[PDB]
Order: structure tokens, then sequence, then C-alpha cells
């Protein structure tokens, strides 16, 4: 009712540890270098 | 920019003029001591923070203090 | 004054000449504790009859290299 | 420029420099000295604060209890947990090879998983679950609380449900409902679980949410409660034959006092739990009255502050005007909040290797290795926020002239008797601990291990024999078959606790001897002079000689310059700055020793241990030497095995450690150079001319460097410890 | 007039200077407008190297 | 006995441990000569080694399991079962010798500080002021007592304490 599938891993491993870091990274280092008006 | 503040214990003795390295000190007539001087400091926005001031001191403790405060291209000393 | 008591310590306490009698076997030692507190079991059994502790500074095969054969000359 | 990152504080959003990022994530926290922080404002953040901390902790809760529910083998565990190890989580890394999985491939699981050595097995079967179905229960609601909490969170943000200041600094109305309902009342519910819940499945039940309704927890109910026939709810417990999850032996009692272990299992039992919890529940809700609320009987505590100054003005003032700087100041309740918590956490450490509460731990002895040490530099951590926050204390928020006169200003006139004193018996316990341990390591070096002083600690043997122990013939107080106290608990609470006390197998009251003696001495030294520095950096705050206007820079300044004849170091922070290094050693002592203790104990021979421990060699040989054979044997060019991960982790510690020297050892102005230069080269390279700076790089400040070479200090010294702790325990008992 | 005669012993009492609760010799009391007249030499040093410092009136008490 | 252990003299682990250490002994003798200075000194250190045995079994030592004398840090204990010998006596002893050592120190500096320069007679010793004093306080806790009933020992509050408060 609840179970997560067998390929569950093999998808959210590298999400987690590639996508969201480049996202946060990206995200992040174009909000540090923003000049204020 | 940095702090610097003079107090009255000063005796004028010319020390901390010499000893800064930036030109940010300069005596100026008063009359409350022998010397009929007293340091005084213009231009802190030109200051590093260095400290010779201080050490150049002879009254205990001290006539004058560098207090730091928020850096900027100037008060960081960078040449490049 | 270091060199002259690096002989003389060759000279008067070690086994110089029964290390020149057999150099395998025979460990070199140049050095001698007293006999107090329990520092006496310092004193390894380098052959020969000696008792001390063994140098590794290896002044033995220079002085063969030189020549010496007796502790008089050290 | 004047970019937009930070927005808390705008001369550090204004230089043209990486300062000011390393900066921006050094302030956040700061809601003290952000720009235009008033009072009502900074407690707000505060509140929010507290609702995102708790959101964090209920979701990683729920994170556990999904894991295990689904990648490990608890449903299997149950069956037989003298057998068949933990399962952590599971493993999906496509870095590894083949014998690496074959090699993690353990505990029955069909891919790479790792033992979990956590205890969470242990707590999960004895307070009642048995299937995957119930953890994942646990686990969906546990994340709609952290929901919950975190939509709270912003809630009491938006500008209708703001509470205002004075709503805060209520000390009465929130102790009477901290104590009778936080306390009280959970405690009271958790006894409510334990009867209705853990004991009938551990009687062989499964009490569900489904007809709980229509189950009699005790075959008489709520008779006795309301006649008053309590100790009707005692009657035949369960035997000493019984085995846990089944009905064998099973007794009906719900509220015993029994003491001592289980008999099969090797924990406390659980009616006695039940029992505990419903007692201190009646004290904490009679305890919630004392205060005044919106109507009549309640205490002040200005008033109860005020009258308690002795008469002859032993003390100036006493306590007057204390209720307005506890009341008004922050970093005053957060230091007693750290300095309590820390000294609990410690007390959690203490009573959970000896007194263990879970069905089958302790025969689980990786779980006892991580879980105490675990605690016990938690601990650690945390008394020493307690005095940082203390200094904090003292350059911000302190007043003298409301607190003329009051205990408060006694300390501070009176400080360098302390900090003397502290020094005193530092360099007393230093000498001689090591002196004695210099002394032995001689004479074992020599042929004769006879020579040496070994003194016998007869004081704690005399209270050991106090408490029962039978076997120094000392005979007293409950040795001694005749004395008061004896005969009078002997009917019902002691024949467990006797049993539990004569048993040499267990962790309750180990045997001393002349090891311990020195170690106890070590670690007292440890603690003394952890406390002298922090206690210095705390008093010396406002103000020293070296420097009498302290006060005006703040807690963390770098120094002084190198006027009368310079002052590197001088902050209060700089002093807590030297104390974390203590508090890591003090808590290696500790576990160093708890750990070969336990070592000696579990393998078989005690007089290794009685032997070994009493010189230095003893340590460096029989417990850092030997025992790091299986760990750095996990892999080789032979082939590798379960604890090759651990033996990478345990060069990883070594490798931030040594990093971590660097920041330490070398100081700034080199690095300027250095980087000035890098610089130079940067800009004058073609084709690497086009890309540039868009802040300029400087070299970390005097401050951070001091920060970062701590932060990679400790980060490798737990790593390496743990690596070793886990890897060994679990190589060779697991 | 204005200060205790020179070769007298005082004891300082303004709490930041290092002399602090001890006892100086004074060499000589301006008797102008200065607002610290007094001076007062002491026969050890303080961090900086110097021995000797202005004080107020009623900072220095003959004793 | 005192906390669960027996005296050295009936104790197993105790010959045990003297007859190994006997036979290491023996087994570093054995492969030299009747006459040489190697088997003087070895047969010296078996007349020290079984000398210390028989000394510290005739002084009523107590050991535990590992047949290694263990010493009592207890007055009521010691000075009922016979062991003043072990922590007692030694802590009055350096407690005299250590007194001795700082009472002679202090009456030096208090000597020293009332001349025209106390510096130089700090680094430069006065010997004979230095012997005489040396030997003047050998009773020295009669006049410790005596400095502190006078209130003597004790500076008043004239001492430099911090700035501030
Ligand atoms: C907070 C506790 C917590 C922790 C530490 C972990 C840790 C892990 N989970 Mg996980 N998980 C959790 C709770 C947690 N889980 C919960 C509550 C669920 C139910 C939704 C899941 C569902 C889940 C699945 C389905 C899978 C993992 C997997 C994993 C592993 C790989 C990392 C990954 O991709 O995670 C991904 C984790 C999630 C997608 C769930 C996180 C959901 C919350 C809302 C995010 C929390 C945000 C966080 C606090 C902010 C930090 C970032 C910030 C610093 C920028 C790792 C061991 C993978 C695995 O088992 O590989 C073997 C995998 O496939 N998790
Ligand atoms: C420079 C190298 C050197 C070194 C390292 C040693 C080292 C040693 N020698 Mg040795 N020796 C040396 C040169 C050296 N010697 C030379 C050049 C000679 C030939 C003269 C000797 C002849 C010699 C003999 C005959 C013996 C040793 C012995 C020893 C051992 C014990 C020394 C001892 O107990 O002192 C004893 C301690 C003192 C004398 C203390 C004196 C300290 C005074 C009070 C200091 C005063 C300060 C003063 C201002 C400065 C000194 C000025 C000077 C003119 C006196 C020791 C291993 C003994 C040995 O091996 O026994 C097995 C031994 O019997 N040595
Ligand atoms: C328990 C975890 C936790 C919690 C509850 C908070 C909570 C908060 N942080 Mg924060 N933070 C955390 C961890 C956490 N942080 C960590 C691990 C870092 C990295 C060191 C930061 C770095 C950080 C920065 C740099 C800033 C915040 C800010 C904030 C505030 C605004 C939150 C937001 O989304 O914007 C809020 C009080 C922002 C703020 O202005 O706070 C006043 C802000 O500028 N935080
Ligand atoms: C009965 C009503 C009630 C209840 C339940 C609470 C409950 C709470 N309030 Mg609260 N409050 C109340 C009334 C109440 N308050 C009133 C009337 C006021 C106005 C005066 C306030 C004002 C107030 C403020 C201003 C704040 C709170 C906060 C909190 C939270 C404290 C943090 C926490 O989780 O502690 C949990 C603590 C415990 C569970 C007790 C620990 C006991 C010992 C130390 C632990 C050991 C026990 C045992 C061994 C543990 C078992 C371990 C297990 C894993 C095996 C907590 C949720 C704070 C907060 O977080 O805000 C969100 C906060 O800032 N409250
Ligand atoms: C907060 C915890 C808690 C809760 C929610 C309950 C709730 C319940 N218990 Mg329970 N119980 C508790 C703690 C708790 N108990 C403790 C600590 C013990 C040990 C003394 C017991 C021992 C116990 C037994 C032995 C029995 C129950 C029963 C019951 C059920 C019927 C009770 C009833 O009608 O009350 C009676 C109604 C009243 C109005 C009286 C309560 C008045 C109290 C004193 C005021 C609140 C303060 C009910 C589900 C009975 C049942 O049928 O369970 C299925 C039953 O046989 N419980
Ligand atoms: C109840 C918990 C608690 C709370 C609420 C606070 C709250 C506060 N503390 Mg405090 N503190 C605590 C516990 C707590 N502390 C403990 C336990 C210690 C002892 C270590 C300290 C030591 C301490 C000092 C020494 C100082 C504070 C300061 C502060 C204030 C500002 C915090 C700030 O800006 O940090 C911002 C936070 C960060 C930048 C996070 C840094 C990250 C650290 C270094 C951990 C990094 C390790 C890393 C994650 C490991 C990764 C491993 C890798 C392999 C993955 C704030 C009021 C400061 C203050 O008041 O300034 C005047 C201050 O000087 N505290
Ligand atoms: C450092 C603290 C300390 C501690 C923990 C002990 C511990 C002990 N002492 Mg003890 N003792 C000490 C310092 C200490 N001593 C010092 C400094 C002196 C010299 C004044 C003595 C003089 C002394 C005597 C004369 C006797 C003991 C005895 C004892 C034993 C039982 C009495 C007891 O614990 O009283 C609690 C102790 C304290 C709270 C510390 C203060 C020290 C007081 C003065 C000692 C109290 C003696 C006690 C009243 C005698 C009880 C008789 C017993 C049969 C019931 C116990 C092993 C008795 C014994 O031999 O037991 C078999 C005994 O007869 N002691
Ligand atoms: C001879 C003068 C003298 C006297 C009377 C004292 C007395 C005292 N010192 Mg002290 N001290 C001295 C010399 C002296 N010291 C020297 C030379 C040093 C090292 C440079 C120290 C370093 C020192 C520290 C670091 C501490 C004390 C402390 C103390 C107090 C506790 C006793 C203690 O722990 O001693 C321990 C003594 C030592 C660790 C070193 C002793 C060194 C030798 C043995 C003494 C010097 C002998 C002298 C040169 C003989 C000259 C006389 C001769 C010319 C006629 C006590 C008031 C402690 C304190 O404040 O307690 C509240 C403390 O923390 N002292
Ligand atoms: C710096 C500072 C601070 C802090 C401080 C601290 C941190 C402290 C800590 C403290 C502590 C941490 C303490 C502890 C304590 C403890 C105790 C005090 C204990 C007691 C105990 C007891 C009393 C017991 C008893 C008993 C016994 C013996 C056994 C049997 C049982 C009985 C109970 C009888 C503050 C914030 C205030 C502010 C100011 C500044
Ligand atoms: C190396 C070194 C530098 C130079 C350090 C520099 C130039 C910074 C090096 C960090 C690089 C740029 C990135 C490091 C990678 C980290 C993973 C970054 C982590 C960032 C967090 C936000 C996660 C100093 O400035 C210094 C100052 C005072 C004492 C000691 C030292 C010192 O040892
Ligand atoms: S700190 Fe340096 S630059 Fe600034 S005033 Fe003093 S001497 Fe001049
Ligand atoms: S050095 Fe000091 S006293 Fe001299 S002129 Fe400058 S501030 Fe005044």
């Amino acid at each position: 009712p609840f179970v997560p599938p067998s390929w569950a891993p093999s998808v959210f491993v590298p999400l987690t540890g590639l996508v969201l870091p480049a996202i946060a990274m990206a995200t992040l280092f174009v909000y540090i270098e923003k000049e204020a008006p | 920019a940095h702090i610097v503040k003079i107090y009255d214990t000063c005796i004028g003795c010319t020390q901390c003029v010499r000893a800064c390295p930036l030109d940010v000190l300069e005596m100026v007539p008063w009359d409350g001591c022998k010397a009929s001087q007293m340091a005084s400091a213009p231009r802190t926005e030109d200051c590093v923070g260095c400290k010779r001031c201080e050490t150049a001191c002879p009254t205990d403790f001290l006539s004058v203090r560098v207090y730091l405060g928020s850096e900027s291209t100037r008060s960081m000393g960078l040449s490049y | 004054i270091w060199l002259s008591g690096m002989y003389f310590h060759g000279a008067r306490f070690s086994n110089y000449e029964a290390w020149l009698s057999d150099p395998t076997h025979i460990k070199p030692s140049a050095q001698v504790v007293w006999p107090i507190v329990g520092q006496e079991i310092l004193n390894g059994d380098v052959g020969g009859g000696f008792q001390g502790i063994q140098i590794t500074s290896g002044f033995f095969q220079l002085w063969r290299a030189s020549g010496i054969t007796s502790e008089l000359q050290l | 420029a004047t970019k937009l990152f930070p927005k808390f504080s705008q001369g550090l959003a204004q230089d043209p420099t990486t300062r000011r990022i390393w900066y921006g994530l050094a302030m956040a926290h700061d809601f003290e000295s952000h720009d235009g922080m008033t009072e009502e404002n900074l407690y707000q953040k505060i509140f929010a604060s507290h609702f995102g901390q708790l959101s964090i902790i209920f979701l990683w809760t729920s994170g556990n209890l999904f894991h295990v529910a689904w990648q490990g083998n608890f449903e299997q565990w149950v069956t037989d947990p003298v057998h068949i190890r933990p399962i952590a989580h599971a493993i999906w890394d496509p870095h590894f090879g083949q014998p690496a999985v074959e090699a993690f491939t353990r505990g029955g699981a069909s891919g790479p998983v790792n033992i979990s050595t956590s205890g969470v097995y242990q707590w999960w079967y004895t307070i009642g679950m048995r299937t995957n179905q119930d953890l994942y229960v646990g686990s969906v609601f546990l994340a709609l609380v952290s929901a919950i909490f975190l939509f709270a969170g912003w809630l009491h943000l938006q500008p209708n449900f703001q509470p205002s200041l004075s709503w805060f600094k209520d000390a009465e109305s929130r102790l009477n409902h901290h104590l009778s309902g936080l306390f009280g009342v959970s405690s009271l519910a958790w006894t409510g679980h334990l009867v209705h819940v853990a004991i009938p499945e551990s009687r062989g039940q499964h009490v569900g949410w489904d007809n709980f309704l229509s189950v009699l927890p005790h075959p008489q109910g709520l008779t006795p409660f309301f006649t008053g026939n309590w100790a009707a709810y005692a009657q035949s417990p369960d035997t000493a034959s019984h085995v846990f999850g089944t009905a064998q032996g099973s007794g009906q009692a719900i509220l015993t006092f029994l003491g001592g272990f289980h008999p099969q299992t090797q924990s406390l039992w659980l009616t006695d739990m039940a029992h505990h919890h419903l007692a201190i529940a009646v004290i904490f809700i009679v305890a919630g009255h004392m205060y005044r609320t919106n109507f009549g009987i309640g205490h002040r505590m200005q008033a109860i502050l005020e009258a308690h100054t002795p008469p002859s003005g032993s003390l100036g003032a006493g306590h007057k005007g204390l209720f307005d700087t506890v009341n008004n100041s922050l970093h005053f309740q957060l230091g007693l909040a750290l300095a309590s918590v820390g000294t609990i956490t410690s007390l959690v450490a203490q009573h959970m290797y000896s007194l263990p509460p879970y069905a089958f731990q302790a025969i689980d002895f990786t779980t006892q290795a991580a879980l105490y040490t675990h605690h016990q530099y938690i601990a650690g951590f945390i008394m020493c926020g307690a005095f940082a926050h203390g200094a904090i204390f003292f350059i911000r928020d302190y007043d003298p002239e409301q607190n003329k006169g009051n205990v408060l200003a006694r300390m501070l006139d009176h400080k360098e008797a302390l900090i003397s004193h502290l020094s005193w018996v530092s360099l007393f316990l230093g000498f001689h601990t090591l002196g004695l341990y210099v002394h032995n390591d001689v004479m074992q070096a020599f042929g004769t291990p006879e020579k040496q002083i070994l003194i016998e600690p007869v004081f704690a043997q005399w209270i050991q024999a106090a408490h029962g122990k039978a076997l120094y013939g000392f005979d007293f107080l409950l040795s001694s078959k005749t004395s008061a106290a004896f005969a009078n608990g002997q009917s019902l609470w002691l024949p467990g606790w006797l049993d539990a006390i004569n048993n040499n197998q267990n962790s309750l009251f180990l045997t001393i001897g002349p090891g311990d003696f020195l170690v106890h001495h070590a670690i007292a030294l440890g603690l003394h002079t952890t406390t002298l520095i922090l206690v210095k950096g705390a008093l010396d705050a406002r103000g020293s000689k070296l420097m009498p206007d302290k006060k005006d820079f703040g807690y963390s300044f770098p120094c002084d310059g190198p006027g009368r004849g310079g002052t590197c170091d001088i902050s209060a922070y700089d002093a807590f700055y030297l104390a974390v290094f203590w508090m890591l050693n003090t808590i290696g002592w500790v576990t160093f020793y708890w750990h070969w203790k336990h070592l000696t104990l579990w393998q078989g021979n005690v007089a290794q241990f009685d032997e070994s421990s009493t010189y230095l060699m003893g340590w460096l040989r029989d417990y850092l030497w030997l025992n790091s054979s299986q760990l750095i044997n996990g892999y080789n060019p032979f082939g590798m095995n379960s604890l090759s991960v651990w033996a990478w982790t345990f060069l990883f510690g070594h490798l931030i450690y040594a990093t971590g020297f660097m920041f330490l050892i070398s100081w700034r102005g080199y690095w300027q150079e250095l980087i000035e230069t890098l610089v130079w080269a940067h800009e004058k390279t073609p084709l690497a001319n086009l890309v540039y700076w868009k802040d300029k790089p400087v070299a970390l400040s005097i401050v951070q460097a001091r920060l970062v070479g701590l932060a990679h200090f400790s980060v490798g010294y737990i790593f390496t410890y743990a690596a070793f702790l886990i890897a060994s325990t679990s190589g060779r008992f697991g | 007039e204005v200060g205790p005669k020179r070769g007298s012993l005082v004891k300082i009492l303004r709490p930041e200077s290092y002399w602090f609760n001890q006892v100086g010799k004074v060499v000589s009391v301006d008797q102008s407008g200065v607002r610290y007249p007094v001076v007062v030499r002491f026969e050890n040093q303080n961090y900086a190297g110097v021995t000797t410092n202005n004080y107020a009136l009623d900072e220095v008490v003959a004793a | 006995d005192i906390a669960g252990l027996t005296p050295c003299s009936e104790s197993k682990a105790y010959a045990k441990l003297e007859k190994k250490e006997l036979k290491t002994l023996e087994k570093r003798l054995k492969q030299y000569e009747a006459d040489s200075a190697p088997a003087v000194a070895l047969k010296a250190t078996m007349e020290r080694t079984k000398a210390r045995f028989a000394n510290y079994a005739k002084a009523g030592l107590l050991c535990g399991n590992d047949g290694l004398p263990h010493l009592i840090a207890d007055p009521g204990l010691a000075l009922k079962y016979g062991h003043a010998g072990e922590v007692f006596i030694p802590t009055f002893g350096f407690l005299y010798v250590a007194g001795y050592i700082g009472y002679v120190g202090r009456q030096y500096l208090i000597a020293v500080k009332g001349e025209a320069k106390p510096t130089d007679k700090e680094i430069i010793i006065d010997v004979p002021l230095a012997t005489k004093l040396a030997w003047q306080g050998a009773g020295w806790p009669l006049a410790a007592v005596q400095e502190l009933q006078r209130g003597t020992l004790l500076e008043k509050e004239e001492n430099i304490t911090v700035s501030p408060r």
C-alpha cells in the first residue's frame, strides 16, 4: 500500500547525488553574485 | 572603514603620527596639556588597522584605540 | 674533545680486539653502564665475553680500515 | 558593488572580497546582531527556528523507521536475536566491483546491506513492534507530524498570529505547563503504552489499533484502582523461566517492583519501567502546580529569589536582582540549558551501559560500544557550549548596576582565587598521574615488575561494598545480613538487585583495581583542566590586565596586535577554542578506558586488563596495536572483506586530522602573499585572462582559520575513533 | 599648591592603570590648567616597557 | 583481608614471579665463565634480586592476583592493620621537606627585597645569605604557624587586582 518499487535506488540515488547538487549549486551561485539595484 | 578614537589622556608626543604608515593621524592645537597639542584622526577611511599607533603610545592604557570594523577595498590594503 | 672521547672509549670500555679476532658473530660494543637501580639490564650480550650497549656509529670498521690492531694505539 | 547576499548585515554585503561569502555563512544564526533587529523580532525568529528544528528531528526519525522497515530484516530478527545481525539499509553504489558486493551482502539479505550498530532494533522490539507494517505506520505518522510542525512554524510568523514580546518572558506560566503537561502527562501516557501494548506483546498477543478497546490489560481491571487495592496489580509476576516473545512462564502483574535483570534477556523488566514512568508521572504532575498563573494559589519566582539572601551578609545581596537577568537574557538561559542537558546526557550513557533496558541488548556488543561512545562525545560538546554561552553572557548581556552585590558580582570579585586553585589541582593531578605512569613504565621495561606503585582504590571499593557487592569482605549496610537497610528492603526489591550485583558477567559494578585508580585520576585531570580553560575564558571576558577593555570588542575578535609584547588569542572565543582540544582528549581517555575494559570483559581475561592497565606500554601494545589487526586487513593485495569501508574510513580520519594541523600551525600572512602572486599569474596569463573573479580572492581571516582547523581536528578525530571502535568490536564479536 | 610634593610616595587608584593599588614616587605636579598634572614614576615596568605616567588629582592617595 | 587479597608470604603468584626472574637471570648467566666480570655482575644481580624479594616479604606487603604489592592509602585502615609506612609516613616526610624548600625560598625573597637592586641578587645568588637561610629553617612548621597566627603570612588587599571587575 506504500512499497517503493524494486528499481527505486537506481533512480533516486543518482538523482540526489548529481542532479539536486547541480541545481542547488547553480542556483545558489547565481544568488550569491547578484548585484543589488 | 575602521574606528579610530583619540582620548583625553593624550600628552601630544607625536609618536602615533610618525608611526602611522598611511597618514590618517595629525596633530591639532589643544589647550589641555603641557605640549599644547593633541592627536586627531580626520581620515579614518584610509586606515587599514595595522595598530602601530597603539604600539607607539607611551601613556598606559592607551590614549588611542583602533576598533576593527567593516572592511573595504582600501582598508584591506589590496593592491590588485 | 669529542674525537678523543670516542677513541678513549674504544680503547678502554670496548671489545675491539675480540671483534678483530672474529668480525662476524661478535657485535660491536663500546659503552658500559654502571650497576645501579636496574639499568644493568641494558648491558647486552654482544659476544666476546663482554657486556654493554651495541654501537651503530661504526668506529670499529673505520679503525680496521686504518690498520689499528691494538687498544694501545687507540 | 553592493551585492544582495547577505541581507541581514549591510556592512558585510559591501566588501569586494570572498570574506563576505564565509562570513555570510557564519553570522546567519547570530540574530542579535543583524540590521534593524528589535527584541520582539528576535524572540519571534527564535520561536520559528525551534519549529524548524522539531520538523527536522521528526522527519529524521521517520527516515530511520522507513529504511529499517523496507530494506532491513526486522521481521526475521525477532525470531532469533542472539543470531542474525541487524540490517541498517541497502547500498546501491555504481563504483563497486564484484568482490565488493559479494562481500557486503551479509545478514541474510540479497544485496549490499550494512549492519545496524544503532540499537533501533532492540528498542523497537522491546516497545512492542513485531512486523514491518507497524514500522511503516510509524514512519507515515512521524512524517505527517513533521509536516504539521513545519506548517506551524510558518504560521506563527504571519503577522496576525505573531506573539508579542511579553508573551515570552513569562516564566511562571511556562514552567507549570512544561512540568505538568510536557513531563507528567507524557510520562503517564507512556505508562499507558507500556501497560496496554508493550507488556501483552511481551506475553504473546497482538494488541493493535484493532481490538485494544476490547482487551483487558489486567484480568480484574479498574476495580482495585478505584477501591484502593493497588497491590493486587503485582501478584504473580513473570516467572524466571520466561521466554520473552511467547507465553511461557507468563505472569499477570502490571506494576511490580523487583529490580535486578531479566534472567533470559539481560535487561530490566518491563513491569518495573511501567511502574517507574507511572510514579514519576505522578511526581511531575504534582510538581507542576507550584507557580502562579491567572488564578490564586501560585508562587512568584521573584519573591523566592528575593527572600534568599543569608543574614550576616556572607553573600552581599544574595540573589537580589537575578530575576531581571535570567529573564532578560537569552545566553544565560541557554547556558543553563546546555549545562543541564550535557550532564543528563552523560548520565544517560553511564546508566545505559550498566543497566541495559532493552531486550537482548548487551549481547550485541557493538551496540553497547557505539551507544556509549556516542552519548559521551555528545555530552562533551554540549558542556563546552554551556561555558561558551556563559562567556557570551558576560560580554553582551551582563549589567553591573542591576547586579550590584548579588552572587554574580561576587563571583567576578574573587576570580583570581578560582583560576589559581583550578591551576593548582590541574598541576597536582598532572605531575602525580604522569609520574606514576612513567615510573610503572620504567619498572616494566627493566626486568622487575614487582617494584612499581599499585595503589588500591579502597574508596570506590568501599562504596561498592556499600551497595551489596559481597566480594571485598567489608560487610556493611547492604552486604551485611543484619543491617537495617538490608533487612527492610529484603522482602521485595533487594533479591533481584543482589543477584544482579554479584554476577561477574554483566556490566553492573565491575570489579576494580589499581589501573582504575590511575585512569580515574586521569579523568579528573581532564575535567579540572577543561574547567580551568573555560572558567578562565568566561570570567576574564569583561577584561584582563593585559587588556582592561575587552568588553568593547565583543566575543570573537582576533587579537590586539604586536604591542605590549603581542597579544595572540586573547578573546574569550579563543579560550573556548583552546578548551575544545581538552574536551576531545578527555573523552578520548574515558572512551579508550571503557572500551578496553569491556573488551577484556567480553573476551574473558580480566587479568590482562588488571595487569597491563597500569603502564602506558600496556595501552599502546595491548589495546591500540593488538586490536587493530583485523581493521587494517580490511583490504590487502590478497582481497577484502566486510570491514573494508571501515579500513578506508580509518585512513580518511587521519587525512582530515593532518589537514587540520595546517590551519593551526601556519598562520595567515604567508598565504596572503602566495595568493597575491597567484593573482598576478592569473591576471597576466594569455588565453586565461578572459575569466575573472567577481569578488577579489583573499586569504582566510585570523578568526575563521581557527574554527576551520578545529573543525578538521574534531572531524578527523571522531571518524578515526569511530572506525577503530566499530571495526575492532564488530570484527571480533559481530 | 595643587598636588603632593615631590619625593613623596603615592598610591594609584585609577583602575585601568597597570600600577593600580601599588606604590609609586612623585616627580612633579603641574600647576597649569592641564587635566592630568601628577607625574609618577614606578620601579617596575608595564607590558610596553614604560615606567612613568601622568595621573589626576583624585586618583592618587598619599600613602 | 583488606579488600579481597592476600599477603605476599603465602601468595602463590609471588613465588612464581620470583622463580621466573631467577630463571631468566640464570639463563643469561649460563653462557659465561666462572671468573668473568659478566658472571660477577650477574651474581650480584641474583643477590640483589633475592634480597629485594625477601625485603618485600618481610615488610608485610599485600599482593593481588598478579602477585604484585598493593599500597593502601587510608589513614584509619593503614594505621589499623599496620601499613603506615607506605603512604602515611611518606606523605608526612614529603610535606616536611617540601614546605622546608618553600619556606627557605620565601625567606630568601623577603631577605633580598629590602636592598637597592632586588633583581641583581635574584639573578646572582647571594651565596653566604643563601647558605645561611638554607640552615636557618630546619624547623619551618613552627615558624610557619607563628607567621600564620600573627597575620604576617598574608598580604592584605593591596594586591593588584584585575581591572575592571
Ligand atoms: C531525513 C531522513 C532520511 C535520510 C537521511 C535518508 C537517507 C537516504 N535515503 Mg531516504 N527517505 C526518507 C528519509 C530519509 N532518507 C523518507 C522519509 C522517505 C519516504 C519518502 C525516503 C524514501 C527514500 C527512497 C524511496 C529512497 C531513499 C534513499 C536514500 C539513500 C540515498 C539518498 C537518497 O537518494 O535519498 C533520497 C531521499 C528522498 C527522496 C526522501 C527525502 C524526502 C525529504 C522531504 C527531503 C528532506 C530534505 C532535507 C532535510 C534537506 C537537506 C538538503 C539541504 C542541505 C540543501 C539515503 C541512505 C534511496 C535508497 O534507499 O537507496 C538505497 C531511495 O531510493 N529514500
Ligand atoms: C665528549 C665526549 C664524551 C662523552 C659523551 C662521554 C661520556 C661518558 N664518559 Mg667519558 N671521556 C671523554 C669524553 C666523553 N665521555 C674523554 C675525552 C675522556 C678522556 C679524559 C673520557 C674518560 C672517561 C672515563 C675514564 C670514564 C668516562 C665515563 C663516561 C660515562 C659516564 C660519565 C659520568 O658518569 O660522568 C660523571 C659526572 C661528572 C664528572 C659530573 C661533572 C659535572 C660538573 C660538576 C659540571 C660543572 C660545570 C662546569 C662549569 C663545567 C665543567 C668544566 C670542566 C673543566 C670540569 C659517559 C658515558 C665513565 C665510564 O664510561 O664508566 C663506565 C668513566 O669511568 N669517561
Ligand atoms: C501542555 C502544553 C504544552 C506542551 C506539550 C508544550 C510542549 C513544547 N513546548 Mg511549550 N508552552 C506551553 C505549553 C506547552 N508546551 C505554554 C503554555 C507556553 C506559554 C508559556 C509555552 C511556551 C513555549 C515556548 C516559548 C517554546 C515552547 C517549546 C516547546 C517544545 C519544546 C521542545 C521539545 O520538543 O521538547 C521536548 C522535550 C521533552 C520530550 C522532554 C525531555 C525530558 C528529558 C530531558 C528527556 C529524557 C526522557 C527520556 C529518557 C527520553 C526517551 C528517549 C527515547 C528516544 C527512547 C515542546 C513541543 C519550545 C519550542 O520548541 O517551540 C517550538 C519554545 O521555544 N513552548
Ligand atoms: C542549543 C544549541 C545551541 C544554540 C541554539 C546556539 C546558538 C548560538 N551560538 Mg552556539 N554552541 C553550541 C550550541 C548552541 N549554540 C555548542 C554545543 C557549542 C560548542 C561547540 C557552541 C559554541 C558556540 C561558539 C563558540 C559561538 C556560538 C555562537 C552562537 C550564536 C551564533 C551561532 C552562529 O552564527 O553560528 C553559525 C553556524 C555555522 C557557521 C555553522 C558552522 C558549521 C560547524 C563548524 C560544523 C561543521 C562540521 C561539519 C558539518 C562536519 C561535516 C563532516 C563531513 C565529512 C560531511 C547563536 C546564538 C557564536 C556567537 O554567539 O557569536 C558571538 C559563537 O561565537 N556558539
Ligand atoms: C578522603 C576521604 C576519606 C574517605 C573516603 C575515607 C574512607 C574511610 N575511612 Mg577514613 N580518614 C580520612 C579520609 C578518608 N577516609 C582522613 C583524612 C583521616 C584522618 C583524620 C581518616 C581517619 C579514619 C579513621 C580513624 C577511620 C577511618 C575509616 C574509614 C572507612 C570507613 C569510615 C568512613 O568511610 O567514614 C567516612 C569518611 C569521610 C566522610 C571522610 C572524612 C574522614 C573522617 C574523619 C573519617 C571517618 C572515620 C569514621 C567515623 C570511622 C567509622 C568507624 C566504622 C567502624 C563505622 C573508610 C574506608 C575507619 C576504618 O578503619 O574503617 C574500617 C576508621 O576507623 N578513617
Ligand atoms: C621558591 C619560591 C616559590 C614559592 C614560595 C612558590 C609557592 C607557590 N607556587 Mg610557585 N613557582 C616558583 C617558585 C615558588 N613557588 C617557580 C620558580 C616557578 C616556575 C617558574 C613556579 C611556578 C608556579 C606555578 C605554575 C604555580 C605555582 C603555584 C604556587 C602556589 C602553590 C604551590 C605550588 O603549586 O607549587 C608548585 C611549584 C612548582 C610547580 C615549581 C617549583 C619550582 C622550584 C621547586 C621552586 C623554586 C626554588 C627556588 C629557585 C629556590 C631559590 C631560593 C634560594 C635562592 C635561596 C604556592 C603559593 C601554583 C599556584 O598558583 O597555586 C595557587 C601554580 O599554579 N608556582
Ligand atoms: C559559565 C557561566 C554559566 C555556566 C556555568 C555552568 C556551565 C555550570 C555547570 C555546572 C554543573 C555542571 C554543575 C554540576 C553539578 C552537579 C551536582 C551539584 C551534583 C550533585 C549530586 C548529588 C547531590 C548527588 C547526591 C546523591 C548521591 C551522592 C548518590 C546517592 C543519591 C544522592 C542524591 C543522595 C552560567 C550559564 C551559569 C552563566 C554564568 C556564566
Ligand atoms: C591553506 C590556508 C589558507 C588558504 C585557504 C584558502 C585560499 C581557501 C581554500 C578553500 C578552497 C578555495 C575551497 C576548499 C574546498 C572546500 C570543500 C570548500 C567548502 C565550502 C563549504 C561552504 C562547504 C589561509 O588563508 C589560511 C589563513 C590562516 C591560517 C591558515 C590558513 C591556511 O592554512
Ligand atoms: S592602525 Fe595603522 S593606519 Fe590605522 S591609524 Fe593606526 S597606525 Fe595608522
Ligand atoms: S602617541 Fe599617544 S600620547 Fe602620544 S601623541 Fe599619540 S596618542 Fe597622544
